[PDB]
């Protein structure tokens, strides 16, 4: 199919990528430190309720954002899991998650935790706003 | 002498650093610069998830506006 | 199509995954990473007995140190520096990639290559510790001459754990030897003929094969002297012609020795040079042919460290010496036209690889000088040689082994090492040494004999002395960010991803991932020339690597 | 099974991430404990300068170590704190 | 169709072991050269009468050596088990020959602190002493893992790199007999 | 494998003529006699060649052509069964430490420290080799 | 109580080993509680990697495509897939080498030199192996019945 | 200009140490000659060729020249042959 230079396809389906001495193969937009704040969170929060926590920053907004429910269905173990979808093109925060979490605190969990992020989305800060939102609902999901 | 030995073999080593390395450490890196929301948005889409708990139905959601 | 993704890499291990890991494991990977944690912790105390003897050398008086004192310090910055740092680092590098390089699973045998670690570190330990006692380590140089360590002369316990820690260090270097000859005859991948491994492995075999010649003739030795020093045997006495002999008996081991930490470190900016230069290596057969004439020359070349003695057969040693100069120019010759006519970027391994030729030119001239014995006649025994040992051995145990360490931390931790605190510790490390060691001969040639505590304010040696210190305290400071650099960024580097973040990358560890899995391959390719991974990432280089590799 | 082994069932009457057998015995020392004994040991350290010897080598040696104590236990401290272990 | 590589392994380590017995011949030759008339003293005596049958003994221990090994290649377990406990019989009567001629020689005036002659005698035949001590080690170390299991090829490939060990002690034994007792 | 067994014996040749120039230029026009020390070293360092270099030999002629001496093999040939390989083991470090108290006692000639040292070495190496081979307990 | 002993076969000073003492009985307790600590919970570590993969026989596979694999002994029942059902820990002792779990018979019935009549090894094999399932068995089915 | 070029030897006070320096003096030369030829071999290519702006492909690729390899092995054994007989 498509393979960047440097890449080839093996024996065992695996790729086999390349990159120029001096460039790097993540290159995300945002501070390493920050990362390793939303990384830790994400991974305590996720283990304290029992239940997969995902974050998504992306073009989502086509039909009054309802392609996040189908962007769900990525995350290992889709039901019992929990999303949230953010769009600074279009100003659109999302919560979406499966048919596990329900009866569990999620219900009211959602409402603020949205809130929680548009709070510090009025600043320019947009991975504040992230970490801010999953620790505010991770505390609100009971891990039965 | 006895002093400008003692000087000059702790000041010497003091000086050859701090000058080699404002040279080498007061330069831009290959991490690139933080992305600021007052600018449209260009980048592949990121989809983070934790690894715990470890080893299609969806009955759910919420919506808000900023 | 999106995939789950962490934010960031886990840092460490939960709470406890290597203390038990760390006495059971049979792992080669395993293993060569707690092989440099260990030498490079031993350079650190090496290092500091150097900054106190050269601080206590750069006036004339005694101002904080005595003789004996001094005598314990060099002898056993000598001995650590050598045969605790550099003859173990070697086989470091060999069980951390030589059997990704082969294309094998696991090393011949892997229960045997455990032992070797341990053998060396508590052999190590044994002989330090002969500063905890009331009399001092050994004070008598790292050559041992006869008699001085006799009962009568050197009488002290410090000498005796020398001798026996040194024993029991040889004892795990021979069974390290033995496994690298088995593990490159008998565990290679299939297509992967002897012609067409690459030349670290080449180096590392013959390397081998002088280390089973080398070490076994120190240990007799040893043994014999353990004899006259604990039953008084009559071995080595003057009366007996016990002089000499123990002096053949050691010097068929030392240079050897010495061109057993040469060869490896060759292989690794050999293996540099073609990644960074887009170029394959200029002369692969030659190069082979240049190891071997270099091994097999030493062995015959023993006596030209015994030339004021005015009993050896001066012809002979003289010769012999001027031909082993031979082959490193073409090494040198190959590396030239390796580097030649391609794009060159200068990263840090390229960095490290070429203060690496700088340094062992200049080595490598001062040594051919000391050949001859009208020259060696006035020169031996001086600064003059320690200003020559320290360039040809600065050269591959230093620049190299930094040059492999920056090659290989992706490959075998996953991390990128920092480039801007990589370069600093680069430029610090060339100008302190040769602000340190530049001097020397000046000071050997002047009539300043080596292995002196002190000396009168009117011999007019003084200030050679104060700007050798600067360069020594520069020196060692220069060694900072290195160590900060490996601190941080084991854990908050970089993530490389890919399965070479190098690029160009030729040999076949490439050919994996970052860090590779526990047998090191979910797969192969096929096997064909002496750059595998390169045909594997580029496919469309082919016809243009097999029409355009000969010049006429 | 082909196998002799024979599996046990038993029932008798920090997470269990961080230590797998959390809930078979006493797995958890409280924080707090160990930096009070590391400041206390350091304390008795530096106090045990006070004697009848007339050397100073020991006295640096208990220095050096206390130093060494307390750097120790102030990381973990400021670490804890700043939030980057738990 | 393939190496055995622990039989590799046995026979580079064995090249290795020969160059550690170079020390003690250049130490013989050296201390020879420096003779000043009568290469062995005047206290010193050799006695022909018992180091010829004990050198007898050795060589012969290496025919049932070979033939255990013959006998591990069929499968014979009991085969195996049979030779090396003569091969180990007659190594330790190999032994207390050779410590009965110290005990001898040591009473008419040769020691080690008496002569230098005494010192690289005692030397280079106690060093090969200690090497036949290992052997016999070696011997009694394998015949207790015979029973542990059933015998296969690996037990075979055990039993083999042991009489190369042997075989070695015994042909470095020919030489140091050859120029101790015959080229004075 | 005949590159192996060629290598060896290269240097075998090398070092026969090394060690026979060595011994006549010394009898001749040289102080003293024939320098037993250098002479006697040269003259095993050709046979530690020369074993290896026959025992390769023989190896070679006994079995054919093997996946790694083939210029054109395929990478399906090399399937099959490699062998045993230890995962894991604690024995190691006993030996070393065994030999390592043995080392000290012959070091400050203390025999009972050298006696326990030589138990110890003899105990380290029975476990090491008696592993994969100890039966299930009989009760 | 033995520093005066000590300080006279190795070769110390006897006023370091009072220093020694002094410095080591605050400092070595802490080194050794913490290697503990670590230690235990990494032996804990060691038994969750055999009850989820399986015992290590040593052995590896070199598959067609170039892979090399190790192949793992299954302490319970088995997917579909060939990976082994997960088990729980029950505070009991776990099997990690392949000769404890009789992977090598007896050499053959016979004194130390001679062998015996192969009859008498065939029936002895066949009685001790008959024994073994019947101790097992018998313990399975109490251990069964305990637990209805 | 004889200081700056014997490194520092005392000048001889017997015949034989003056023959002993004029060989030294005349031996650094013949060691500067070749150290400075090979300097700069390592200096040009490490300023001239290197990656430029325009990405160009991977450059040709050369890896054996047989005549140049062997005119290279004789030329340094008649200068060590030379050192040899000026020093018996
Ligand atoms: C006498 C001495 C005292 C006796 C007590 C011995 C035990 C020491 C304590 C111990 O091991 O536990 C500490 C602790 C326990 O680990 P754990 O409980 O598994 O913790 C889980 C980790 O969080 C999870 O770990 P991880 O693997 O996820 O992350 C570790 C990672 C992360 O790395 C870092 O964090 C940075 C490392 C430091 C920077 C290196 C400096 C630069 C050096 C240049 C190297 C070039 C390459 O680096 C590594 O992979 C570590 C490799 C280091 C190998 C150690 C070599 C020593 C072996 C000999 C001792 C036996 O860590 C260790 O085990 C390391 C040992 C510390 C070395 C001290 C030296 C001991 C000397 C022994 C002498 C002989 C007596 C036997
Ligand atoms: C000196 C060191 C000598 C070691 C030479 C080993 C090189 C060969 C490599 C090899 O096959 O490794 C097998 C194996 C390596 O383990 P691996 O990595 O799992 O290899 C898998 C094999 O393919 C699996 O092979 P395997 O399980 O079929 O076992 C085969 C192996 C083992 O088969 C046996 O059962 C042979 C007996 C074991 C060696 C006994 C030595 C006892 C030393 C104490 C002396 C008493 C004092 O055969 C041999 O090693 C044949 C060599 C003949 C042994 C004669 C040595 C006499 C010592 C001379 C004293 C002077 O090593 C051993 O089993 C024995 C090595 C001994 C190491 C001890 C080092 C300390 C010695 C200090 C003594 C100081 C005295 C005072
Ligand atoms: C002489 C020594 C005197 C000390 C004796 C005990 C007195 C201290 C007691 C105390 O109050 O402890 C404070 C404090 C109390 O908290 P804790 O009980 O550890 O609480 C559990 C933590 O949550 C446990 O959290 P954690 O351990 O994950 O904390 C994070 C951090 C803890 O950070 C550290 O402990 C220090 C690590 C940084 C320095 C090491 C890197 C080398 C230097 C590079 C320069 C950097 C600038 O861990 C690391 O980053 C260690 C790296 C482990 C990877 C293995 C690589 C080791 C290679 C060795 C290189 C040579 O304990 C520590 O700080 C941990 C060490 C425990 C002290 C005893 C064991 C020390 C290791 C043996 C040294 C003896 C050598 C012989
Ligand atoms: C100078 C200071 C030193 C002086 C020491 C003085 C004291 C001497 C101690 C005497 C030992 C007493 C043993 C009594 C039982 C003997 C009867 C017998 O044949 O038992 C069979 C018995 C097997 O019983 P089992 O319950 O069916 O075990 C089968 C399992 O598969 C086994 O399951 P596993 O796989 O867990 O078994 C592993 C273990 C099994 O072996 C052991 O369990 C050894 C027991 C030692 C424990 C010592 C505590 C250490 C604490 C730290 O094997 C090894 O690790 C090998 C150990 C080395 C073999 C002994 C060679 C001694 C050479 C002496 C020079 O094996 C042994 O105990 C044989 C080793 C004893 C050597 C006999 C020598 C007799 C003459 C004494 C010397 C004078
Ligand atoms: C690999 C080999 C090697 C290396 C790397 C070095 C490195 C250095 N050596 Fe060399 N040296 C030898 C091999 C080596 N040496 C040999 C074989 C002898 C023979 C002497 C004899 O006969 O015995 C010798 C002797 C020798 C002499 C001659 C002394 C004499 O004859 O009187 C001198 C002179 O200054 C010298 C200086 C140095 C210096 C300044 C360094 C600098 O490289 C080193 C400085 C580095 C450091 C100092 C590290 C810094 C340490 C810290 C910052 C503190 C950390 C503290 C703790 C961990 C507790 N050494
Ligand atoms: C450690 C690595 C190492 C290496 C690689 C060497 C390599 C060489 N050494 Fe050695 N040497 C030591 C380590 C080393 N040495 C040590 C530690 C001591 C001191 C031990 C002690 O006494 O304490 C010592 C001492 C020592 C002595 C004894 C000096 C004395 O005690 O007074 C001699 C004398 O012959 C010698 C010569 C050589 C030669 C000719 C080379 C050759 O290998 C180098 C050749 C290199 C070149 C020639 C440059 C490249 C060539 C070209 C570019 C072509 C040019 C052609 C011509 C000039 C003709 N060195
Ligand atoms: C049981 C293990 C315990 C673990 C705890 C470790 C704690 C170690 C603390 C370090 C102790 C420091 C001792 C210092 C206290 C002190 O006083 O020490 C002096 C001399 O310093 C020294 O040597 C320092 C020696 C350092 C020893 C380090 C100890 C580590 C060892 C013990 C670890 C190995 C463990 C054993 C291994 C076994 C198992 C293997 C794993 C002697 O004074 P003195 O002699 O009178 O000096 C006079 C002048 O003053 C005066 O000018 C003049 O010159 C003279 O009058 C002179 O005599
Ligand atoms: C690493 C472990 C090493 C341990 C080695 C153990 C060897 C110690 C044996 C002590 C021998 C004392 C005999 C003696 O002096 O008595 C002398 C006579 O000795 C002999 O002739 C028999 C010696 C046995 C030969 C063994 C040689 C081994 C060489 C080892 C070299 C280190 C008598 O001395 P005297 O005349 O009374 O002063
Ligand atoms: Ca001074
Ligand atoms: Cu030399
Ligand atoms: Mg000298």
């Amino acid at each position: 199919l498509d393979l960047p230079y440097g890449s080839a396809l093996t024996s065992s389906g695996r790729i086999s990528a390349v990159t120029e001495p001096g460039e790097l193969s993540v290159h995300y937009p945002f501070p390493t430190m920050d990362l390793v704040v939303l990384d830790d969170a994400l991974k305590y929060g996720s283990r304290a309720a029992k239940a997969r926590f995902a974050v998504y920053i992306g073009p989502l907004g086509a039909d009054t954002a309802a392609t996040a429910r189908e962007i769900l269905a990525n995350v290992p173990t889709p039901e019992n899991a929990v999303l949230l979808a953010v769009s600074p093109d279009q100003r659109a925060i999302e919560v979406v998650y499966g048919a596990d979490v329900k009866g569990r605190g999620i219900e009211s969990a959602a409402p603020l935790g949205v809130s929680a992020a548009a709070a510090s989305f009025k600043e320019g800060n947009l991975i504040d706003g992230l970490i801010s939102a999953v620790r505010v609902m991770s505390a609100g999901v009971s891990p039965a | 002498s006895t002093a400008l030995t003692h000087g000059l073999i702790g000041g010497v080593p003091l000086v050859l650093f701090a000058v080699l390395a404002l040279i080498f450490l007061t330069r831009k890196g290959p991490h690139p610069d933080t992305y600021k929301m007052s600018d449209p948005w260009t980048h592949a889409p990121i989809l983070w998830a934790a690894e715990e708990p470890r080893e299609v139905v969806i009955g759910g959601g919420a919506s808000g506006k900023w | 199509e999106l995939e789950a993704r962490r934010p960031f890499p886990e840092r460490m291990g939960p709470k406890g995954n290597l203390i038990y890991k760390l006495i059971t494991t049979t792992d080669h990977k395993l293993i060569g990473i707690m092989y440099c944690v260990v030498c490079f912790a031993f350079f650190l105390v090496g290092g500091l007995m150097a900054l106190f003897m050269r601080t206590e050398l750069a006036m004339p008086g005694l101002q904080f140190l005595s003789n004996e004192q001094f005598n314990q310090l060099f002898t056993m910055h000598g001995t650590v520096m050598l045969l605790f740092y550099a003859t173990p680092i070697v086989f470091g590098f060999a069980n951390l990639v030589l059997p990704l390089q082969i294309g094998a699973p696991d090393v011949a045998f892997p229960r045997l290559n455990a032992l070797s670690f341990w053998l060396f570190l508590f052999g190590a330990l044994i002989a330090i510790a002969g500063f905890i006692t009331p009399g001092g380590a050994a004070d008598f140089g790292w050559t041992a001459y006869s008699p001085l360590t006799d009962a009568i002369h050197s009488p002290g316990a410090g000498g005796d754990l020398w001798i026996m820690g040194l024993a029991v260090g040889g004892l795990g270097t021979i069974l390290g030897g033995v496994n690298m000859i088995t593990t490159v005859v008998c565990m290679r991948a299939p297509g992967m003929t002897m012609f067409r491994m690459p030349i670290f492995t080449w180096n590392i075999l013959v390397t081998s094969i002088l280390v089973l010649i080398a070490f076994p003739i120190l240990t007799a030795a040893l043994f014999g002297l353990a004899a006259d020093r604990h039953l008084g045997a009559h071995i080595y006495d003057p009366a007996n012609g016990g002089v000499l002999l123990w002096q053949h008996l050691f010097w068929f081991f030392g240079h050897p020795e010495v061109y057993i930490i040469a060869l490896p470190f060759f292989g690794i900016v050999s293996e540099i040079f073609p990644v960074f230069s887009r170029k394959p290596i200029f002369g692969y057969t030659t190069l082979i042919y240049a190891t071997l004439a270099i091994a097999a020359l030493s062995v015959a070349v023993w006596a030209h460290h015994m030339y004021a003695t005015g009993a050896v057969l001066l012809p002979f040693f003289s010769f012999m010496t001027f031909l082993i100069a031979v082959p490193t120019g073409i090494k040198f010759f190959n590396w030239i036209g390796t580097m030649w006519k391609g794009q060159l970027t200068f990263e840090t391994p390229m960095l490290f690889s070429v203060g690496f030729l700088i340094t062992f030119l200049l080595g490598g001239l001062s040594g051919v000088l000391l050949a001859s014995p009208p020259l060696d006649f006035h020169v031996t025994d001086s600064y003059f040689v320690i200003a020559h040992f320290h360039y040809v051995l600065f050269g591959t145990i230093v620049f190299a082994t930094y040059a492999g360490i920056y090659f290989w931390f992706p490959k075998m931790t996953g991390r990128l090492l920092d480039e801007r605190l990589g370069k600093l510790h680069f430029w610090l490390t060339f100008i302190g040494f040769h602000t340190t060691f530049l001097v020397q001969h000046w000071l050997g040639d002047e009539g300043m004999p080596r292995r002196y505590a002190d000396y009168l304010p009117t011999d007019g040696f003084t200030t050679l002395n104060v700007i050798s210190t600067v360069g020594a305290f520069i020196l060692g400071v220069s060694m900072l960010p290195f160590v900060w650099n490996v601190f941080k960024s084991w854990r908050y580097g970089e993530p490389v991803t890919v399965d070479d973040p190098w690029g160009y990358g030729n040999s076949l560890e490439w050919a994996t991932s970052c860090p590779p899995p526990r047998h090191n391959f979910t797969e192969l390719p096929r096997i064909r020339s002496e750059r595998p991974a390169f045909e594997l990432h580029y496919p469309h280089m082919v016809e243009r690597m097999r029409a355009e590799a000969h010049v006429g | 099974m082909s196998s002799t082994q024979d599996r046990s069932q038993l029932d008798p009457e920090v997470d269990v991430e961080d230590v797998p057998s959390a809930e078979w015995g006493w797995s958890h020392m409280p924080i707090g404990v160990m930096h009070i004994g590391g400041l206390l040991s350091a304390a008795f350290l530096l106090v045990m300068m006070r004697g009848n010897h007339v050397g100073h080598v020991e006295d640096w040696f208990l220095i050096g170590f206390a130093a060494v104590i307390v750097a120790l236990v102030g990381r973990n401290w400021w670490l804890r704190r700043r939030g980057w272990i738990r | 169709n393939r190496p055995n590589m622990v039989s590799v392994g046995t026979i580079v380590w064995l090249s290795s072991e020969l160059m550690f017995f170079a020390g003690l011949f250049a130490m013989y030759f050296t201390a020879r050269a420096q003779a000043g008339g009568a290469w062995p003293p005047e206290p010193t005596e050799l006695n022909l009468a018992l180091a010829v049958p004990v050198t007898l003994v050795l060589i012969a221990s290496s025919f049932t050596c070979q033939m255990g090994v013959f006998a591990a290649e069929r499968g014979d377990v009991f085969g195996l088990r049979r030779w090396y406990v003569i091969t180990f019989l007659m190594g330790l009567f190999f032994v207390l020959g050779q410590g009965y001629e110290y005990i001898h020689l040591v009473e008419h005036g040769t020691t080690i602190p008496g002569s230098a002659y005494g010192s690289v005698f005692y030397l280079a035949t106690g060093f090969h002493g200690l090497h036949v001590i290992g052997g016999l080690v070696a011997f009694v170390l394998l015949l207790a893992r015979t029973k542990m299991s059933k015998f296969t090829p690996a037990q075979a490939t055990a039993a083999i790199v042991v009489s190369y060990y042997w075989h070695f002690v015994d042909i470095v034994w020919i030489a140091l007999f050859a120029t101790i007792y015959f080229v004075r | 494998m005949h590159i192996e067994a060629r290598l060896f014996e290269i240097l075998t040749a090398f070092f026969a003529l090394a060690a026979v120039v060595y011994a006549v230029l010394t009898a001749m026009f040289a102080t003293g006699g024939v320098e037993w020390a250098g002479t006697t070293a040269l003259v095993l360092t050709t046979g530690l060649t020369l074993i290896t270099g026959t025992f390769f030999r023989f190896v070679a002629r006994r079995l054919d052509t093997r996946p790694e001496d083939y210029e054109d093999a395929e990478i399906s040939d090399g399937a099959g069964e490699l062998g045993f390989f230890a995962p894991h083991s604690w024995w190691p470090i006993l030996i070393s430490l065994s030999f390592s108290t043995a080392a000290v006692g012959a070091a400050l000639w203390l025999p009972w420290l050298i006696a326990a040292g030589v138990a110890f070495v003899i105990t380290s190496v029975c476990g090491l080799v008696f592993e994969y081979y100890w039966g299930p307990e009989k009760h | 109580c033995m520093n005066d002993i000590i300080a006279l076969k190795f070769h110390i000073s006897l006023n370091a080993t009072t220093w020694i003492g002094r410095i080591g009985m605050v400092v070595l307790p802490a080194i050794v509680y913490f290697v503990a600590y670590r230690w235990a919970i990494s032996l804990q570590r060691s038994d969750r990697e055999v009850l989820e993969h399986g015992v290590e026989t040593g052995i590896i596979k070199r598959l067609p495509h170039g892979a090399y694999v190790e192949l793992h002994q299954p302490l319970g029942p088995v997917d579909e897939h060939g990976h082994p059902i997960p088990l729980e820990y029950a505070g009991a002792p776990l099997p990690k080498r392949m000769n404890k779990l009789g992977s090598g018979g007896a050499p053959g019935t016979g004194s130390f030199l001679f062998p015996d009549p192969a009859v008498e090894h065939e029936a002895l094999t066949e009685a001790a192996h008959a024994s073994e399932h019947k101790s097992l068995t018998a313990l399975k089915e109490h251990q069964d019945r305990i637990h209805g | 200009w004889s200081d700056a070029l014997a490194l520092g030897w005392p000048t001889g006070i017997t015949p034989e140490a003056k023959l002993n320096r004029e060989l030294w003096i005349g031996s650094v030369i013949a060691s500067f000659a070749v150290g400075a030829i090979v300097w700069g071999l390592i200096f040009w290519t490490s300023a001239f060729h290197r990656k430029k702006a325009t990405d160009t492909e991977l450059p040709r690729q050369f890896g054996y020249n047989m005549p140049l390899e062997l005119t290279l092995t004789v030329i340094p054994f008649l200068i060590i042959s030379v050192l040899f007989y000026f020093t018996v």
